[PDB]
């Protein structure tokens, strides 16, 4: 039963290594969206700052 | 006449110009690079609220140098402009006499920008003229 | 002005002249029979690398680069820059009488943190 239970630790470890690459690409997307929002906002700002 | 001049060397060669034309002396810390600069200038620094150019003296005169050994900026002062000159070690203030002063500069590269040559204590201290040196660097 | 940096050196860009600020890909940029161009909105824009037109040593390797499109006369060229610092209303001072020959800068300036920043001339780069 410690065989079956310790093998079920490898089920949790390989579930967390799947979730790590998952969340990492979701966070690399939140970096992309924020850095594009930053460049977009600085265009509105630079085009607004000459429009009277 | 008893002129008091600022004494300093470049690659073991002695030079000097008057104290009348000095603003201060500093150690080179972060000289801002100016793109497309002529070969004899390092860049610009802010001193005493003014934007001072830092020229490299030896590249105006036509004499040898080392640019990791040179680390002293001597800031000058004319009516027209204030300019810093990057060189090696500095000595300090020296009162010179006309009796040990010769006017032979026939063989010198910067010899029409030199007021003379001071033959004091076995050294060959060449006396410069700030004005005519500054007229060459201006564009 | 829009303060931009290359080599961590402040270069100011006149806001009034601008047209957009765009992050472009390295795959897109191409040469026809002259200097670098980029096809943007199906139009062809003559892109320039700030550090090249100023003749200063800079990074070797390609990356996705930030470009500022500046307008001049009836046209507009691209200026590629490294990082974007931040806008401010600055005070234009003289470039200096040892630098008279340089056509790319109209005037130096002292920023609020005491940093020196040169101001680019919009018609000085071709």
């Amino acid at each position: 039963m410690i065989s079956n239970s310790a093998k079920d630790v490898e089920r949790v470890v390989e579930s967390f290594q799947k979730g790590a690459e998952e969340i990492t690409s979701f966070v690399e997307t939140i970096n992309a969206i924020a850095e594009q929002t930053n460049l977009l906002a600085l265009n509105a700002a630079i085009e607004a700052a000459r429009a009277g | 006449k008893e002129f008091e001049v600022l004494s300093f060397e470049i690659d073991e060669q002695a030079l000097a110009f008057d104290v009348d034309n000095i603003e201060m002396v500093i150690e080179k810390s972060d000289i801002t690079p100016v793109p497309k600069s002529r070969h004899f200038v390092e860049g610009v620094i802010n001193l005493r609220g003014r934007i001072i150019p830092v020229v490299n003296l030896a590249k105006i005169l036509g004499i040898s140098f080392d640019e990791q050994k040179m680390k002293s900026i001597i800031v000058a002062r004319t009516k027209d402009v204030e300019v810093g000159f990057l060189v090696d070690r500095v000595l300090g203030v020296l009162r010179i006499t006309e009796n040990q002063l010769d006017l032979t500069n026939v063989s010198d590269k910067f010899g029409k920008k030199s007021k003379g040559l001071v033959k004091t204590d076995g050294r060959l201290i060449i006396y410069l003229d700030i004005d005519k040196i500054i007229e060459e660097i201006t564009v | 002005a829009l303060l931009v940096k290359v080599n961590n050196l402040v270069y100011a860009i006149p806001i009034a002249n601008i047209d957009t600020i765009l992050s472009i890909s390295k795959e897109d940029i191409q040469r026809v029979q002259d200097r670098d161009v980029i096809v943007i909105r199906g139009e062809v824009i003559p892109v320039y690398r700030l550090w090249e037109v100023l003749q200063i040593e800079h990074k070797e390797e390609l990356e996705e680069m930030e470009a500022v499109i500046v307008r001049v006369g009836n046209r507009k060229y691209g200026i590629v820059v490294d990082d974007l610092l931040g806008q401010d209303d600055i005070v234009i001072k003289s470039l200096g009488k040892v630098f008279s020959e340089v056509k790319e800068f109209s005037g130096a300036a002292i920023l609020g943190d005491g940093s020196i920043a040169l101001i680019i001339n919009v018609s000085g780069i071709v």
